[PDB]
């Protein structure tokens, strides 16, 4: 059990720790960052995201 | 309970060229990787 006093140290205080793993390179993608989507062209040379 | 249903030594049997999976999910055509 942990001693979780407010009168303890830092070294003894509760620390709450959230560890967000994803994994590049793999299947399609579902969780996206908030960006927009210009639309598709075609036969034209231009940059792609 | 539904145990010793019958009884029997187990066989054996050649796998030949079986359990062959895709490793990644990245197309490629016309290709030999290793
Ligand atoms: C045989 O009977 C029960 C019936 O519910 C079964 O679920 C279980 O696997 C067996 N019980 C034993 C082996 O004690």
């Amino acid at each position: 059990s942990y001693g979780f006093q407010p009168t303890n140290g830092v070294g003894y205080q509760p620390y709450r720790v959230v560890v967000l793993s994803f994994e590049l390179l793999h299947a399609p993608a579902t969780v996206c960052g908030p960006k927009k989507s210009t639309n598709l062209v075609k036969n034209k040379c231009v940059n792609f995201n | 309970n539904l145990t010793t249903r019958t009884q029997l030594p187990p066989a054996y049997t050649n796998s030949f060229t079986r359990g062959v999976y895709y490793p990644d999910k990245v197309f490629r055509s016309s290709v030999l990787h290793s």
